[PDB]
C-alpha cells in the first residue's frame, strides 16, 4: 500500500533514508532549497522538487505547507523527517 | 558549443528574458472536442452550421511557422503555451499543429519525433481539436504509397490524437482523396475534403478554372462522405469579390460547411476573410498576430476587430488572444537565424502564384547556386513553365515540380522553343519525369501530349491511380527489419514513420542514440550551445532537473579534440569533443 | 488647402461619447466654414475600423460638399479593409505607399488597394505594373537603411487600447530602452 516515500530533510540522513527505501523497494522523493541546489541528496532520489522559493534555506526546510504540497503533488505516501529540522515538530 | 549548429552561422548566444506569460480570464464552455468525443462528427458538423459567428482555426502551430520560420518551431516552445491556448481560447474550432512539412523537417533538423510532439500536445490540450494537413495519396511525403500504408497512418494518427483530417490533392484529383476520406470516416474522425484554389474566377482570360469547375468539384466531393468542404488558397490568390462569389456559389451548391484557408501574401487576406464571412463561410484559418502577416495567415485579432461591428462576429476572446500573442512575440526572437527577412505585401504573387513555403525554398535553392541575382527571371520562368505545362495547380508536391523545372530551365540557359524542340535528348530532373509519368496523378484537362513525349523518352507512363501501381508493404517484415535495425521493439507509429522516411528515421535514431532527447532543451541552448560560466537547468523528466554549468573550454590538442570542463549536478565532468575546424593530427 | 480632422476614439462604441459622429460632423461644418478645398481625415494610429470608416465617410459626405481625403495607418492590420470601406462610402483620395515600404506601421500598399478594388463598383486610378516596377527599386534601396529599421513588424491590435502614433511609439520605445525601462514597456504602454 506504500510505494513512495518523501524525505523532509537534507544531507547525510536524506541519502541514508534513500538507500533504506531503495533496499525496501520504495520510490524516493527529495526536497531542496535554491541554496542547496548542489547537495548530493538532490540527485540521489528518483524525483526531486524545489521547496521554499524566495525564503531563508533553513526556513525553506521548515516550510510545512511547501513540503506537504510537494508530497501531495509527487504522489508520495510516507514522509520521513530524519533528524533535526521538523523531526521533533508536533505541528 | 565547439562546432555550431548545422546550417545557421556561428554566433554568440544572446541573453533572452523569460517569455511573457499570459493573463487569461478563463471562461469554461463546451468546445467542439467534447461534441466530437461524446456525440460524434455529425454532431460537430451540425454545431458548426448552427453557429451564427464565424469559427476560427488556429494555424499558429504548423502553418504560421511553416511560412515564416521554415517549420523550425520546436516542441519546447509550444509546451509553455499549449495549456494557455487550450484554456484561454475555447472558442477555436481546431488548432492546426501537425502534418505538412513539419513531419519531415522535425525528423531531419529538429531531431524530435513528431509523434512525441503530438502526444505532448494532446496531453497539454485536452479540449482542443487537432488538425493535420493530409495530402491525398501522399500523407507527409512526396511519393505515392499503397492504400494500406495510408490507412494504417490514418488509424495511428487518429489513435494518437488527430481529430480533423484536412485532405487535399496536388492536382485536385478525387481518386487520390477518396480512400483517405473513407479511412478517416471509418476511424471516426472529421474528414475535411479540400479544393485547391488556383487562378482567378472573375477573370475571363483564364477560363480553365471557372466557377462551374469548382461547383462540380464540390458536388462530387459532397458525393463522398466528407464532413466539411475546405478551400485552400496556398498562394493568396483569392480576391475578396472572388471570395464572396466562390463562397456564395459553393453554399448554394452543397450543404457541407466551408473552411477557408488563405495567405496574406498580397496583403488582402483580412478583407478576403471578411468577404467570405459575408458570403456565409463557416471556418477560417487565422494565426496569432506575432506570427501572422506576410507569408503566413491573417491575424485572428485583426479578423476579430474587422468583424466586431459587422452583422457577423468572430467567435474569439481577443484579450486572451493578445495575451497569447505576447508569448509568441517573445519566443519569435529565439528563431532569428531562421527568419526569411523583411516581409512586405507582394502583389507579384498574382502572376507566378508560388506557394509561400515553396517560394522561400526556391529562393534558398537559387541562392545555393550561382543564380541568386536572377530571381526576377526565375519568377518569369516559373510563370512561363506553369503556362506551358497547361495551367496546373501549384501546391506541394506539384509546385515543387514547377519550381525544379524552372530552376533547371534557367540554370542551363534554356528557352521555351529550345525545350519544346531541341530538348528531346536533354536530361531532366526526376521531379518533372515523375510528374509526367503519372506519379503525382492526372491533371485537369490532361497532359500536353507532345511535351510529355519529349520529357519522358521511353519510361513507363501510367494513366490511373498510382497507388495501385505500387509494391505492397507487409507490416510484419518491415516491423522485424526496423526491430533489428534499431535494437528494440517499435510501435505502429515508428513502423509507419520508417516506411515513409526510411533513411530519415534511421538518421533520427542515430542522433537519438548519440545525443539523446535534445527536444527538452530551450531554443537558445539548442541552437547556440552554451556560454562561459553559464548555468542552465534541463528537465529531462518530471522531478529530474539536470544542473549544467560550463566552467572552461580547453585548447585543441594535436589530435584535434577539445576538452570541456562541465559541472553536471554539482560535480566536475570533463567532456572530450573533436573540433572540426583544426583539421590536423 | 487641406483642412484635417484628427480621428480618435471609436464612433461605433457607446462607451466613449466624447468623440461621437456629431462632434466630427460639427468639426467638418466648422472647417467648411473656412475656405478649405479638401476635407482630410487623419487617422494617425490606425484606429478607423471599416464599419466606422463607412459610417464616418457617409455622414461626412452628406454633411459637407468638400472631397474627403482619408489617411490611416496599417498598425492594426485592417488598413486595406478600412480603405475599401471608405471607398464604398464615397471617399475621394486615400493615402497609400509602395509595397516595399507599406504594411506594419506605414500606410497600406497601393498595389494591395488596387487589387482589392479590381472587381468592385469603384476602381483605383493607378497603373499597377509601373507601381510594382517602382516597388522593385524601393525594395532594393530599403536594404541600405538596415541600422534604421525597427526590427520585425507585425500587425499589432494593441493600438486599439493605447492610441500612440507609430513614429511616437518607436520614439517612446527607444527612449524607454535608453533610460533602462525597456523591460516594462508593456507597463509603460498601460501607463
Ligand atoms: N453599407 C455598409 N455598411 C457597413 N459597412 C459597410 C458597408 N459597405 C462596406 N462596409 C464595410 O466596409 C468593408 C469593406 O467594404 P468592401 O465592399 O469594399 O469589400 C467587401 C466586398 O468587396 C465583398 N463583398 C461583400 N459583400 C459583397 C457582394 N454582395 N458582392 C461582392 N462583394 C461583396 O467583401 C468585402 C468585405 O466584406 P465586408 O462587408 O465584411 O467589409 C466591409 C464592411 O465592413
Ligand atoms: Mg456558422
Ligand atoms: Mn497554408
Ligand atoms: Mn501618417
Amino acid at each position: 500500500h506504500m510505494k513512495k516515500l518523501l524525505v523532509a530533510n537534507r544531507g547525510e540522513i536524506a541519502v541514508r533514508v534513500f538507500r533504506a527505501c531503495n533496499e525496501l523497494g520504495l520510490s524516493t522523493v527529495a526536497v531542496y532549497a535554491r541554496e542547496d541546489e548542489y547537495s548530493v541528496h538532490r540527485f540521489k532520489a528518483d524525483e526531486s522538487y524545489l521547496i521554499g522559493q524566495g525564503k531563508k534555506p533553513i526556513d525553506a526546510y521548515l516550510d510545512i505547507d511547501d513540503i506537504i504540497r510537494v508530497a501531495l503533488e509527487s504522489g508520495a505516501d510516507a514522509i520521513h523527517p530524519g533528524y533535526g529540522l521538523l523531526s521533533e515538530n508536533l505541528e | 558549443t565547439v562546432n555550431g549548429f548545422p546550417g545557421i552561422e556561428n554566433t554568440e548566444k544572446r541573453h533572452f528574458e523569460e517569455p511573457r506569460q499570459p493573463l487569461l480570464n478563463l471562461e469554461k464552455k463546451k468546445t467542439a472536442k467534447n461534441i466530437l468525443d461524446e456525440q460524434g462528427a455529425d454532431a460537430v458538423v451540425d454545431y458548426v452550421k448552427n453557429t451564427k459567428e464565424v469559427l476560427l482555426t488556429d494555424t499558429t502551430l504548423r502553418d504560421a511557422h511553416q511560412s515564416l520560420l521554415a517549420t523550425r518551431l520546436r516542441l519546447q516552445d509550444m509546451k509553455g503555451i499549449a495549456q494557455a491556448i487550450d484554456q484561454g481560447l475555447p472558442e477555436l474550432f481546431s488548432a492546426e499543429m501537425w502534418g505538412g512539412a513539419t513531419f519531415d523537417v522535425a525528423y531531419r533538423f529538429l531531431n524530435e519525433s513528431p509523434w512525441y510532439r503530438l502526444r505532448k500536445l494532446r496531453k497539454l490540450m485536452p479540449n482542443t481539436m487537432f488538425q493535420m494537413l493530409f495530402r491525398g495519396s501522399n500523407a507527409v511525403g512526396y511519393q505515392n504509397y499503397p492504400d494500406n500504408v495510408i490507412e494504417e497512418f490514418i488509424r495511428v494518427a487518429a489513435h494518437e490524437g488527430i481529430d480533423v483530417f484536412r485532405i487535399f490533392d496536388s492536382l485536385n484529383w478525387l481518386p487520390q482523396m477518396e480512400k483517405s476520406i473513407q479511412a478517416v470516416r471509418d476511424n471516426g474522425k472529421i474528414a475535411e475534403a479540400t479544393i485547391c484554389y488556383t487562378g482567378d474566377i472573375l477573370d475571363p482570360s483564364r477560363p480553365k478554372y471557372n466557377i462551374q469547375y469548382y461547383k462540380d468539384l464540390a458536388k462530387e466531393l459532397e458525393a463522398t462522405g466528407a464532413h466539411i468542404l475546405a478551400v485552400k488558397d496556398m498562394a493568396g490568390l483569392l480576391k475578396p469579390q472572388a471570395a464572396y462569389r466562390l463562397i456564395s456559389e459553393l453554399k448554394d451548391t452543397v450543404d457541407l460547411p466551408i473552411h477557408l484557408h488563405t495567405h496574406d501574401t498580397s496583403g488582402n487576406g483580412i478583407i478576403t476573410y471578411s468577404g467570405a464571412t459575408q458570403a456565409g463561410v463557416d471556418i477560417i484559418d487565422v494565426a496569432t498576430a506575432s506570427l501572422a502577416g506576410g507569408t503566413s495567415q491573417p491575424s485572428m485579432q485583426s479578423i476579430y476587430y474587422a468583424l466586431e461591428h459587422g452583422p457577423r462576429h468572430a467567435s474569439i476572446n481577443v484579450k486572451n488572444a493578445e495575451q497569447i500573442d505576447h508569448y509568441w512575440e517573445d519566443v519569435r526572437k529565439y528563431y532569428a537565424p531562421f527568419e526569411a527577412g523583411i516581409t512586405s505585401p507582394q502583389t507579384e504573387v498574382y502572376m507566378h502564384e508560388m506557394p509561400g513555403g515553396q517560394y522561400t525554398n526556391l529562393k534558398s535553392q537559387a541562392a545555393a547556386v550561382g543564380l541568386g541575382h536572377r530571381f526576377d527571371e526565375i519568377k518569369q520562368m516559373y510563370r512561363k513553365v506553369n503556362m506551358m505545362f497547361g495551367d496546373i495547380i501549384k501546391v506541394t508536391p506539384s509546385s515543387k515540380v514547377v519550381g525544379d523545372m524552372a530552376l533547371f530551365m534557367i540554370q542551363n540557359d534554356l528557352t521555351e522553343e529550345d525545350v519544346y524542340a531541341r530538348g528531346n535528348e536533354l536530361n531532366f530532373p526526376e521531379s518533372v519525369v515523375s510528374f509526367f509519368r503519372g506519379d503525382l496523378g492526372q491533371p485537369v484537362g490532361g497532359f500536353p501530349e507532345k511535351l510529355q513525349k519529349i520529357i519522358v523518352k521511353d519510361k513507363a507512363v501510367i494513366t490511373d491511380r498510382p497507388g495501385l501501381h505500387a509494391e505492397k508493404v507487409d507490416f510484419e517484415t518491415v516491423k522485424a527489419d526496423l526491430e533489428q535495425k534499431i535494437g528494440y521493439e517499435p510501435g505502429d507509429h515508428e513502423v509507419i514513420s520508417y516506411i515513409m522516411y526510411p533513411q530519415v528515421f534511421l538518421d533520427y535514431q542515430k542522433m537519438q542514440r548519440e545525443f539523446g532527447a535534445v527536444t527538452l532543451l530551450d531554443t537558445p541552448t539548442f541552437l547556440h550551445g552554451m556560454r562561459l560560466n553559464e548555468k542552465i537547468e534541463v528537465q529531462i523528466e518530471k522531478g529530474k532537473t539536470l544542473s549544467i554549468r560550463l566552467d572552461e573550454i580547453g585548447e585543441p590538442d594535436l589530435a584535434g579534440n577539445r576538452v570541456l570542463f562541465f559541472n553536471l549536478n554539482g560535480q566536475r565532468r570533463e567532456v572530450v569533443i573533436n573540433d572540426q575546424s583544426v583539421q590536423a593530427q
